[PDB]
Order: C-alpha cells, then sequence, then structure tokens
C-alpha cells in the first residue's frame, strides 16, 4: 500500500545503496534502548524532583545499549547499521524536525547542557504559538523530544565531547494545522531560531563556551536531500561505526503521565518527515498553511541598496545592453549569431598571442552552455573535422602522450 | 541669529527606530512574515 | 589592559567606486568569497606576453 | 450563478449592488475547484475530443500495438494529458489501450485553466452589460488553490 518510505544507505568502504520499504521490523532496531516499567515507576517514586528524575533516567539509559554488531557487505544486512531518509516534495509535512550543531572551544559539563536544554524548550513554544494563532498551545504541557549523539568521536556519567555537539529536536505541528512546501519550512525554522536567540537565560547559560551563535541549519529541506535517523551510527573514514543518536529525557514541568512520555520516545512515527497525524476521532476541518512569503533579505540589505542607488547612480542589466546591440538572450540562436560574428576577433587575438596553437581553431561552432541574469557562457565545439579532435591546453605544455583535453568557452557580461 | 540644530532628531526618528522593533520576537513575527492559509471541510479533508 | 587602550580608524578617503570598495572590505576583514567578486575581477586580465 | 445574480438585481440598490454581485461570482468558482478534487483519478472524465481538421499531438508508438481496437476510429479522437516527470505534459489517446489503464497523475491545472477562461468570458460580459461597469472579471487561480494539484 503506497505511499512508502525510501531510504539511502551508505556502504563500506565506498558506494551507495537504495531501499524502498513497505514495512519493517522496528522492535529489533530499538530493542536495546528501552527501560522497563517497574524501573521507571520505582525511580519516580524515589525522587519527587523533575530535574533529578530526568538526569537519573538518562544515566540509567546511557549504560544499557552496549554496541551494534557490524553488518554484512550485502546491502540487505547493512541497512540495520546505517540509514537516512529522503525528503519528498509531493507530500505534506506533519512534524517539525531541527538539527542542532554546536561548535565549542572549552569543554562543558552535562548539568550545564541539561539546564541549557530546559531553557531552550521555552522560547520555541512561544514562537510556535505566535506562528499558529488558531490553536491552543499550553507552554507547560506540550511535548518536545531530544536526541543526543554518543561520546567517542549521585553524578551522571562523564561527558567528554572533543570539539562539537550534535542534537536533534522533534515536535509535532499543533492541530488542526498542516504545512506544505519547502520554503515554508525554511521560514518556520528561521523564525524559531530568531525567537530562541532573543531569550536571555539561554544566552547567559550557554554563551560562554560556544564560539558563534549560528545553531540551526536551514539547508536540509530540498527535493532529494537526506537526513539521518535516530538510533543509527554514522560511518567513519576508518571504518568503525560511531555516534549513535540516543534519547535525552527533559520532562515537562507539568507532565501528568511520566511513563507515557518516556515510552513515546521509541515510536517510529515521531521522527519522520511525512508520517500520518495522530488524531483522536476525526478531522472536521483542516487548515493548510501553504506559503509564508518569498525570500528574507534583511532590512540592512534593502536600506543599504537603496542608499547606494541614490548616491552612486543607476546601473543597467545585461538585457538592455544586449538589446542595444540588437541581440536578445532568448531563443538561443539570436545570441549564437552574435557569438559567431564576434569569433573573428577572438581567433585573430589567439593567432597573434599564442602562435603555436593556431591551426586548431580554423572552423568551429557555438553551443549554449549556461545562462543567468547577468552572465552567459557559450561553448566552442570543433564542428566535426579538425584533425586534432581534442583541443590542447593554452597555458602549459603537458606531456607528449598526455594530450589532456581542454574545453573552450566564451563568457559574456555587462562589465 | 543662531537656531536649533536638526541633526539629532532626524537620525533618531528615521533609522534607529527600526532596530528596537527588530530586537523583539513579537515585532519580528509581526513585521518579517506574511502567511497564507486555506480551509478544507467535509470529505475533502479526509481525501487530502 | 589592551581593552581600555585601543582606538580604531575606519573609512577611506579616496575611494570613489562601489565594487572596488566592497572587494577591498571583503579582502581586509576575511569574509567569504562569492561568485560576484570572481566575475568582477575578470576585467583586468591580459596575456603575459602583452 | 446567473439566476442568483439576476434575482438579486431586483433589489433596487446603488452601485454597491455590483460589488455584492462580484462576491457571489467568486464564491461559485471556488466551490467548483474544490469539487474537482474528488475526481482527480478519472481519465475518461478529463478527456477531450479532437476532429481531423485541427492540430493534435503525435501518436506514441505503443498505440500501434493495440490490434483490433483500431478499427473503430472513423472521425473523432479522444485525448488526455498526464505528467510523468517534471514539467512534461505529455498526451495520451485513451481509446487505443486495453482496460484497465495504468497512468501517472493526471494534469488538472491545464484543463481547469482551459475551462476557467470560458467561464470568465460570460461573467465579464454580464457585468459590463447589466451595470455598465468597466472592470473585467479575473480569478486568482495561481495564488489561491494551485497547491492542491502540485
Ligand atoms: C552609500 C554608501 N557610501 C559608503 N562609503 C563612502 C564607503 O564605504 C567609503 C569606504 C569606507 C571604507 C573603505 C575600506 C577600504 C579598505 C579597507 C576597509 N575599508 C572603503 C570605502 S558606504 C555606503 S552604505 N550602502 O553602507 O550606506
Ligand atoms: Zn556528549
Ligand atoms: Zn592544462
Amino acid at each position: 500500500q503506497t505511499p512508502l518510505p525510501v531510504y539511502r544507505i551508505s556502504m563500506v568502504p565506498t558506494g551507495q545503496a537504495f531501499a524502498a520499504l513497505a514495512w519493517d521490523d522496528w522492535a529489533r532496531i530499538t530493542r536495546d534502548a528501552r527501560l522497563a516499567e517497574a524501573v521507571v515507576s520505582a525511580e519516580a517514586a524515589a525522587h519527587p524532583d523533575h530535574g533529578a528524575l530526568g538526569r537519573r533516567l538518562t544515566d540509567r539509559i546511557r549504560a544499557q545499549g552496549p554496541v551494534m554488531p557490524p553488518g554484512g557487505l550485502d546491502a540487505g544486512g547493512q541497512m540495520y547499521v546505517n540509514r537516512n531518509e529522503i525528503f519528498n516534495g509531493a507530500l505534506a509535512i506533519t512534524n517539525i524536525i531541527l538539527d542542532l550543531d554546536i561548535a565549542l572551544k572549552e569543554p562543558v559539563p552535562f548539568r550545564r547542557l541539561h539546564e541549557a536544554l530546559g531553557h531552550f524548550r521555552r522560547g520555541a513554544l512561544a514562537a510556535v504559538q505566535l506562528l499558529f494563532p488558531a490553536a491552543r498551545v499550553d507552554p507547560d504541557a506540550y511535548p518536545c523530544y531530544f536526541f543526543k549523539s554518543a561520546c567517542r568521536p549521585t553524578d551522571s556519567p562523564v561527558c567528554s565531547c572533543t570539539d562539537k555537539i550534535g542534537l536533534r529536536v522533534c515536535m509535532p505541528v499543533p492541530a488542526p494545522y498542516v504545512v506544505h512546501g519547502s520554503l515554508t519550512m525554511r521560514g518556520v525554522a528561521r523564525v524559531i531560531q530568531q525567537a530562541v536567540l532573543l531569550d536571555r537565560d539561554f544566552v547567559e547559560a550557554i554563551g560562554s563556551y560556544v564560539k558563534n551563535f549560528l545553531l540551526i541549519d536551514t539547508g536540509v529541506y530540498a527535493h532529494g536531500h537526506s537526513l539521518r535517523l535516530p538510533y543509527f551510527a554514522k560511518i567513519a573514514p576508518d571504518g568503525p561505526a560511531c555516534g549513535r543518536l540516543l534519547p535525552v529525557f527533559v520532562i515537562p514541568p507539568a507532565c501528568k503521565d511520566v511513563p507515557a512520555f518516556v515510552a513515546a520516545h521509541a515510536d517510529p512515527r515521531r521522527f519522520h518527515f511525512h508520517a500520518p497525524p495522530t488524531y483522536l476521532a476525526s478531522p472536521r476541518e483542516i487548515r493548510v498553511l501553504h506559503s509564508l512569503g518569498g525570500d528574507y533579505v534583511s532590512f540592512f540589505e534593502r536600506k543599504a541598496s537603496r542608499n547606494a542607488l541614490e548616491h552612486f547612480g543607476r546601473r543597467e542589466t545585461l538585457t538592455e545592453v544586449l538589446g542595444r546591440y540588437n541581440v536578445q538572450p532568448d531563443a538561443g540562436g539570436t545570441v549564437e549569431g552574435f557569438a559567431s560574428e564576434l569569433l573573428g576577433r577572438i581567433v585573430a587575438c589567439i593567432e597573434t598571442h599564442f602562435p603555436e596553437h593556431a591551426g586548431e581553431y580554423q572552423a568551429v561552432s557555438v553551443r549554449r552552455a549556461v545562462s543567468k541574469d547577468d552572465w552567459v557562457l557559450l561553448q566552442l565545439v570543433p564542428v566535426r573535422g579538425t584533425l586534432q579532435q581534442s583541443l590542447s591546453c593554452l597555458r602549459f605544455k603537458h606531456g607528449r602522450a598526455s594530450r589532456a583535453t581542454a574545453r573552450t568557452f566564451v563568457a559574456l557580461s555587462v562589465g | 541669529t543662531e537656531q536649533p540644530s536638526p541633526l539629532g532628531r532626524e537620525a533618531v526618528e528615521q533609522f534607529f527606530c527600526h532596530v528596537r522593533a527588530q530586537l523583539n520576537i513579537g515585532e519580528y513575527v509581526k513585521h518579517n512574515v506574511t502567511p497564507r492559509e486555506t480551509v478544507l471541510d467535509g470529505d475533502t479533508a479526509k481525501a487530502y | 589592559r589592551l581593552s581600555y587602550s585601543w582606538a580604531i580608524f575606519i573609512n577611506n578617503k579616496r575611494c570613489v567606486e562601489h565594487e572596488f570598495g566592497n572587494l577591498m572590505k571583503v579582502l581586509e576583514y576575511g569574509l567569504p568569497i562569492t561568485e560576484e567578486h570572481m566575475q568582477f575581477v575578470d576585467r583586468f586580465v591580459v596575456p603575459e606576453n602583452y | 450563478t446567473l439566476r442568483r445574480v439576476l434575482g438579486l438585481t431586483t433589489a433596487c440598490v446603488p452601485e454597491e449592488d455590483a460589488l455584492t454581485a462580484r462576491g457571489l461570482m467568486e464564491d461559485a468558482c471556488d466551490r467548483l475547484i474544490l469539487d474537482a478534487f474528488n475526481k482527480r483519478l478519472d481519465a475518461e472524465y478529463w478527456s477531450v475530443r479532437v476532429s481531423p481538421f485541427e492540430a493534435s499531438d503525435p501518436l506514441p508508438p505503443t498505440a500501434f500495438r493495440g490490434g483490433a481496437l483500431l478499427d473503430a476510429e472513423h472521425y473523432w479522437r479522444r485525448v488526455v494529458r498526464v505528467c510523468p516527470g517534471g514539467g512534461e505534459s505529455v498526451g495520451v489517446p485513451v481509446d487505443l489501450y486495453p482496460r484497465p489503464l495504468v497512468l501517472p497523475p493526471v494534469d488538472c491545472a491545464h484543463h481547469l485553466r482551459e475551462i476557467l477562461r470560458e467561464i470568465e468570458l460570460v461573467f465579464t460580459g454580464v457585468l459590463a452589460g447589466v451595470w455598465g461597469e468597466g472592470g473585467k472579471f479575473v480569478y486568482p487561480f495561481d495564488d489561491k488553490m494551485s497547491f492542491l494539484f502540485a
């Protein structure tokens, strides 16, 4: 039953493989990182405080899943060691997924990181409430899921990250809303980043160790791009696998059911781009947010451009200049005739300044290579008969046998 | 015959006013985005 | 205590061109290099024998 | 829609009436498009007829393998349009293949625009004639409901 997920698998040592799956065994993949109900109940009974509860649960989980044995060479056995999901541009989005990368200059403890995450959780919800105005989002009960990487490139286990920190954050789209498109997701991510940056506690708590304040990367939403999934290791140049994404529990302040929150971390429907929504009975009406605008172009760019235009004067575009010569960049052949006409001066200059390579360019043809708003690039094809099929390099004198093929282009610009 | 200088009021009223709005999340959302949404009701909701 | 004993002069009094000034700023402050600068710098090239 | 507008015309109201009229017109178009969503997987519904004296698309080679289905092709030819890749908009002669068919998603924006032009051709004239206005009727299809079929 379609639609289906499509995954990209990275092979060892080199190559790639593709999978298209209709169903899979998800109990085996997440089997080694689950906590028994009795343990959670007893631990919750012992500790009333939420922060200590989360820290203790994370400590207990950390030392449970020892390793994953390496898979076989065949792609059917390595799909359980590496896997990445591919964005599809013809389906709707029902999950907000953020990939945080932090570059730090001084090592940081674990409690500082936990406090920073607790503070980060608060501003994102305010931004989300602002963005979706027809839905009720309670900042003290909405769930947000945090996954953190491994270590190797009452006190909780030591954290000894060398130089970078990687995290994943997942949260659902409040009902009854849905999203559509690739620019809308970038707008949402940028708004969320701006909202989080303006917070005061977060910057104070984490601002010391961090180098720069660029956290979120907005280039992961495009047709065909892939993103890695939790519980899977990342292949390394040396060959050994490392860096499994495993959960980190940050309990909401007013959570009423700790066991449900703890158990929901292993649901494959919570970290997929286009997974079906989780409603209760049925949707009476749904609102689709199908656009947020064009590009950003900050204020500091528009104002500067206007000032420069008013001060230095105007500058025309390539189209007007080409039209002045009675040639248009459309239809292809209109500019091709201009290039053919101009070929004479180019050939004369080549003859005058590069005497040895003169008989090669006796007869040639022009074919379009690249076009843009203010730059055109045409290719010089050696028709069909030139004796020396492949043109030679005009700068150096490569080996006698190594008659390296060089391609020749003509570039037009306003200048 | 000296007169008051209009060199401080103009700059403050013209340029520095936007930065204060830029430094707020609510104002940021109010000024930097323009959304578009459509409502579907009935069997079209289930089909979509 | 170099923080309390530092003065910095900016501005250039002689530049009357836009693109040249932008390129100079990019080169001085170590900003990333884009394709616009590469396209701009192509106007000055001539063969060595010239 | 014409019946509703002309019924409302008997309210003896100033230019405001024209504005009211415009509203009704737009509403109708909206509903139509939404109704067309539920018939997006039907190939015969969207097919259009072509006569020998007009210009049509070239015949795909596979159509020549049909066999005994090519005998009943005196005058008309029915054609539909599909999109197999990016912006391709290839054609398909529906009647030369055994049933049932297996095709990519249909192209509904093209057919819907073709219908909407003819729809507006009459509303513009009604507006210009009944109330002596000077504004054409234009429906913003590209910015309002083009995401459904993308
Ligand atoms: C409309 C306008 N005219 C502006 N002038 C006059 C300038 O920059 C003048 C200048 C200032 C510094 C440099 C420089 C040169 C080398 C290394 C570092 N720096 C060059 C030129 S700036 C603006 S704008 N668009 O920012 O408002
Ligand atoms: Zn770590
Ligand atoms: Zn070479």
